């Protein structure tokens, strides 16, 4: 509640000396640039709108100067008046100017002319005369055929496409690169007027011959955020060919998932793994291109933080949803995984493909004691004829959950005489890059919190403070997400949970990880059919109680 | 079912003399009831639209009020055109009322807010006034712009958009009248031919024949009401090119034998000139040696069922005009010649 | 006055048949590898791959950019811009049994140094080709992606509370 | 070599599903120091056939372009005129193919033009 006229008032000389540049966009340069500035001219006509609303017309002269010119310029682009709500809005903005009772000849003559442009965008014949003439003879209204006149204009210029591309280096009709550049950028203002998405998908299907691209970006960028804010609902055919022409926007898409998993729906999992599945990824990630850019972006922010809970989650359902399109869509001819997954053992992706669905709960101990001999074979012998190194056959790791999640709670179902696999395998997931040193160091302060636990457990219900003793370094993490295991198996946990949380939520970090940890067990666990109900329920309320506090 | 009659009417008098000049009295009154019964009509093509004798009834009323009207005299008044422009009546009205500049202030005021009411509804279920008009404005612009960034005449005029568009306009507005049996077609047909541009109208009901059937009645009509007409058909096959006038043969062997009549006497009133070794016509208006090769050029790349016809017609002229096996001497030696 | 041959015309049968079919959309690539299983089953079993990898670089003009330019282009900037990106997703997959020799004459070009416009992917595959032959670690920070992405990400995981492994080695 | 490979099964989705539970339960019993095939016999539990059928083992019978059987209920259906070929196709892949080569031409519901495999004369009549 400061400026209300200043920064509007420049932004107006701005864009009025932006419309008399552009002037009709019967051209190249004027098209482009008005595709460009187009939305924030829709803002700019937003705050307009509520500062012409709330006042009233032919009184003020505030910016009332050339407001008239500007709605002018406007109305006859007709880039600007086929955006979103452009329209709409210098609909409104005419409505603001018009007078009920017009005094001076200057308000009637306003009010006259206001109807005049209403009147040229809805209801003018700028079109090709004859048909003008023929339609006035069968006696048809503009409004009665205009749908089917432009359903016919698209399917035409859709069918001459498919032929465009059918005909590939053959003597015959080339449809105009111009002409194809220019459908593009009629594309881009009105992709949410359904009436135009058949050509679309035409033009995305039909690239070409060319070692040119033909399309400018605006386009490319325009599809894509209308995709992710799912205004447009093409074929998934249509969305690999985008994607497989335009890095920028496969990138634009995959950080659009980061915004969701940071922002919005922090360890909502069943929230994110519906936005992937209803998001192409997978099944445009069955290419093996696309899997190893949306990778490298995975990988930029593995490093960022270091190890961060929420994009390890983020992996594993992304790699869920993969795997499922993958097993889906690939009867016969598919790429071999050193082809997705280059940068190990084949071997060892195929033992981590096996899921837990398909093999007994009693069994999965056998399975993580495998995994464990295979990894310490790659990471400890870490000879020529192998993975680079510990941290790829880590990123690997990553990429199935169930296996990494499930070592702390198949300990404390083994907690009397742990087996040395175990603690191998959980001390690499928490810690990679340590010494052979550092790595028995921190199974055998595991070992020893196992025999506290252990103690704990075949004891009665107890304090808070005896488990606040050996949680109290390097080795912090590993032991708080083993802690709340603890917690959530044993029946002398649903009484000491809170007496623990309480203390350990030292900061908000804590708090929003331990819930991460709670989410993707909950999920863990919904998935595959294994259960405590006590366990369920006291999560369940847990969390909900703790994301309140945060 | 009765009660419906009294209300449409009246909509249909009001709605066209929403374009016509009078509007001092109209005030805020009139404009509501108008917009209230038009939601009343858009709702029952909603509600009972489909699969009922009161839609027929109502396309008895639409089809006789506008042949009692017929396009003649009085008014050329377009109408609300068929049962699916009940479900956008309030949109012609409005849009009529902006360009009727007679509109009193007040009224036009109060008009454009009740039309106009802002983003204070922003949610709706239904499709309200103002996203309807939305839509239109978008398509407007959206057609201005494909029309002169990438649209092209396409030569094959059976496959242009418009030519295309303009055969299916006619074809709806036949396939009413064939069924409501009022006035018989051909008078339907003459009078357009006779009212609007003759050049675009010949070119459409061509692309009209070609197009498969929707509901082949329309085309079947139009054949007999062109066999009716020899004089427009005398200007037809001379007014279009050559491919379009040879499928529309092979599609209707009712046409064949007649056209190849067209041009065998077109071709009997030339005279071959020895300076120049070219046949030529003696008036302005006699079709060139060129055009003529051109149109039974086409007849002969086509399917076998024309093919013999065309060949035996020529053979048949020859014959009759002396078998001669030089040119210099029949027209149609020098065709049958200039096929090889 | 518009035909135009297309520009693997003059090759060897197969290799012409692998290029004609990775032209057919995404599904581009799989083709591709089917095209090669049905060439393995008839008469020559053998790919000279290093015949096609000498033929990926082999130069012609072009007259593009102004009206007046004459540029030499190798075949890989030359042929569908689509069959590019199928191509590396085909050699990635194949390229144990590649002679390095002819397969650094490809990345020579595809690395697409002093270019306006560059193939944002071929570059990107480049560098994927480089990191998956082991010579091209580079020691630069060379990733595939955009600076503009490496910089959004590492600014959006910013507000994520890092994470108490140890994953970089200082 | 004698290591575990990425490995999966074409066939009968019914048949297919019990072999791929009990690998993923003997997947552990993989030993490098037998071979492959005397891994692979006792870990799916099985022996194999020595060429149960040697002269007719498979000829694959796929669309040779998109090698699929059932593209949107078409069959493989237009072969070639080659005994050296044989290979079948779809109607829609070898239409869009051979529109695009400067080879073709068309008549009236006839295309003419080359074999992808083999490049000889082979017709086709939508
Ligand atoms: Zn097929
Ligand atoms: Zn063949």
């Amino acid at each position: 509640m400061a400026q209300d006229s200043v920064d509007l008032s420049c932004d107006y000389q701005f864009w009025m000396q932006k419309l008399s540049v552009w002037d009709q966009a019967s051209t190249l340069e004027t098209q482009q640039d008005t595709c460009l500035h187009v939305a924030q001219f829709q803002e700019f006509l937003r705050k307009m709108y509520e500062a012409l609303k709330e006042m009233d017309s032919n009184t003020v002269i505030e910016r009332f100067p050339t407001i008239g010119q500007l709605l002018a310029k406007a109305c006859w682009n007709p880039f600007i008046l086929a955006y979103d709500e452009s329209q709409k809005i210098l609909i409104w903005c005419l409505c603001c100017l018009i007078n009920k009772e017009p005094q001076n000849s200057g308000q009637s003559k306003l009010n006259s002319w206001i109807q005049g442009v209403l009147s040229h965008i809805l209801s003018a014949l700028r079109f090709d005369k004859e048909v003008a003439l023929f339609t006035q003879g069968l006696g048809y209204a503009p409004i009665d055929y205009y749908p089917g006149l432009l359903k016919n204009m698209v399917l035409s210029l859709a069918s001459e496409l498919r032929e465009n591309h059918l005909n590939g280096f053959n003597t015959q009709r080339r449809m105009a690169p111009e002409r194809v550049a220019s459908l593009s950028r009629v594309c881009v203002p009105l992709i949410t007027l359904t009436d135009v998405d058949p050509l679309v998908e035409a033009l995305l299907i039909c690239h070409g011959r060319e070692p040119q691209e033909i399309l400018q970006p605006e386009f490319f960028e325009a599809v894509n955020e209308a995709i992710l804010l799912k205004k447009i609902s093409l074929p998934m055919s249509a969305v690999v060919c985008l994607w497989l022409r335009h890095l920028p926007s496969l990138e634009k898409a995959m950080l659009h998932l980061f915004e969701k998993l940071i922002s919005s729906e922090r360890n909502c999992l069943r929230r994110i793994e519906c936005f992937i599945k209803d998001s192409s990824l997978p099944q445009a990630a069955c290419h093996p291109a696309i899997f190893r850019v949306v990778d490298e972006m995975f990988r930029c922010a593995l490093l960022e933080t270091d190890g961060a809970l929420e994009i390890i989650a983020t992996i594993q359902v992304f790699t869920q949803c993969f795997v499922e399109a993958l097993e889906k869509a690939s009867k016969q001819l598919r790429f071999a995984l050193k082809t997705y997954f280059p940068y190990t053992s084949p071997s060892l992706a195929m033992v981590l493909l096996q899921d837990p669905q398909d093999i007994p709960r009693g069994h999965w101990l056998q399975t993580l004691k495998h995994i464990s001999e295979l990894l310490r074979e790659a990471v400890e012998d870490q000879t020529h004829g192998s993975c680079g190194g510990p941290f790829e056959s880590w990123f690997l790791f990553i990429h199935f959950g169930g296996w990494a999640e499930m070592v702390a709670e198949q300990l404390l179902m083994s907690a009397a005489e742990p087996p040395t696999a175990l603690l191998w395998l959980l001390a690499f997931y928490y810690g990679p890059r340590d010494g052979r040193q550092q790595r028995a160091q921190t199974m055998v302060q595991v070992k020893a919190v196992l025999g506290h636990l252990l103690a704990m457990s075949r004891s009665s219900s107890l304090s808070a403070q005896d488990l606040q003793t050996v949680a109290g370094a390097p080795a912090q993490q590993l032991i708080r997400h083993l802690l709340l295991n603890f917690l959530l198996w044993a029946p002398g946990g649903h009484t000491i949970a809170w007496d623990v949380i309480t203390l350990m939520a030292h900061t908000a970090e804590i708090t929003h990880e331990i819930i991460g940890f709670l989410d993707q067990t909950l999920y863990r666990w919904n998935r595959l059919g294994i259960e405590s109900p006590r366990s369920e329920k006291l999560a369940r309320e847990l969390l909900k109680e703790l994301r309140t506090q945060v | 079912m009765e009660s419906l009659l009294q209300h449409l009417d009246r909509f249909s008098e009001l709605l066209a003399v929403s374009s016509t000049t009078y509007v001092s009295t109209w005030d805020p009154a009139t404009v509501r009831r108008a917009l209230q019964w038009a939601r009343y009509l858009r709702h029952i093509h909603r509600r009972f639209g489909r699969h009922g004798p009161i839609r027929t009834a109502l396309e008895r009323r639409l089809h006789n009020q506008w042949r009692q009207e017929g396009g003649f005299g009085r008014g050329p008044v377009p109408g609300l055109a068929n049962f699916q422009a009940l479900g956008h009546c309030d949109v012609l009205l409005s849009l009529r009322l902006l360009e009727n500049r007679a509109l009193g202030d007040a009224a036009r005021y109060h008009l454009v807010q009740q039309l106009f009411p802002g983003p204070g509804v922003r949610d709706a279920d239904e499709e309200t006034l103002q996203e309807s008009l939305a839509r239109l404005a978008r398509r407007r612009s959206a057609v201005h712009m494909l029309r002169f960034n990438g649209y092209r005449e396409n030569p094959n005029l059976q496959e242009d958009s418009l030519m295309k568009t303009q055969a299916e306009l006619l074809l709806e507005r036949l396939q009413e009248v064939g069924k409501a049996e009022a006035e018989r077609p051909a008078r339907f047909l003459s009078s357009l031919w006779e009212r609007l541009p003759q050049n675009n109208f010949l070119k459409v009901i061509a692309v009209a024949l070609l197009q498969p059937p929707l509901s082949g009645e329309g085309s079947q009509v139009l054949v007999h009401w062109l066999l009716g007409n020899s004089e427009v058909f005398a200007a037809f096959c001379r007014a279009l090119p050559a491919g379009l006038l040879t499928l529309v043969t092979s599609r209707h062997p009712a046409l064949s034998p007649v056209y190849l009549g067209l041009l065998t006497d077109w071709g009997q009133r030339l005279h071959y000139d020895l300076q120049k070794g070219i046949w030529v016509g003696t008036e302005s208006q006699d079709v060139p040696w060129e055009e003529l090769h051109n149109r039974f050029q086409s007849l002969c790349q086509a399917p076998p069922p024309l093919k013999d016809k065309v060949l035996t017609a020529l053979e048949t002229c020859k014959a009759q005009d002396g078998d001669f096996e030089v040119p210099g001497l029949s027209i149609w030696t020098d065709l049958l010649l200039a096929l090889r | 006055e518009g035909v135009e041959p297309a520009p693997w015309a003059q090759l060897e049968a197969p290799a012409r048949l692998l290029l004609q079919a990775l032209q057919a959309g995404p599904e581009g690539a799989r083709r591709g590898l089917g095209v090669l299983r049905a060439l393995g089953s008839r008469g020559w079993e053998p790919f000279d791959w290093g015949r096609l990898l000498e033929a990926l670089c082999r130069e012609e003009p072009v007259v593009q950019g102004p009206d007046g330019r004459l540029e030499l282009k190798p075949l890989l900037l030359r042929l569908p811009r689509i069959c590019q990106r199928n191509l590396m997703s085909l050699l990635m997959a194949v390229r144990p049994s590649l002679p390095e020799s002819g397969l650094l004459s490809v990345l020579q070009i595809a690395q697409q140094d002093l270019a306006p416009d560059p193939d944002a992917w071929l570059r990107a595959l480049g560098e994927l080709l480089r990191r998956d032959l082991g010579v091209g670690t580079s020691m630069e920070g060379a990733s595939p992606l955009s600076e503009r992405c490496q910089r959004q990400l590492q600014s959006l995981c910013r507000g994520l509370g890092l994470g108490g492994r140890r994953l970089k080695s200082p | 070599p004698t290591m575990l490979p990425e490995c999966f099964f074409l066939g009968a989705d019914h048949v297919v599903k019990p072999l791929g539970i009990k690998l993923s339960r003997n997947i552990h019993l993989w030993d490098p120091e037998n071979s492959v095939l005397q891994n692979l016999k006792d870990v799916l539990e099985i022996d194999f056939p020595a060429r149960a059928i040697l002269e007719k083992s498979d000829f694959t019978m796929d669309c040779g372009i998109c090698y699929a059987y059932q593209l949107d209920g078409t069959i493989p259906d237009q072969v070639c005129d080659n005994s050296q070929c044989g290979q079948p196709f779809h109607q829609i892949c070898l239409y869009e193919w051979l529109r695009g080569l400067l080879t073709s031409r068309q008549s009236f519901n006839i295309i003419f033009g080359e074999c992808p495999y083999c490049s000889k004369p082979i017709t086709l009549k939508m």
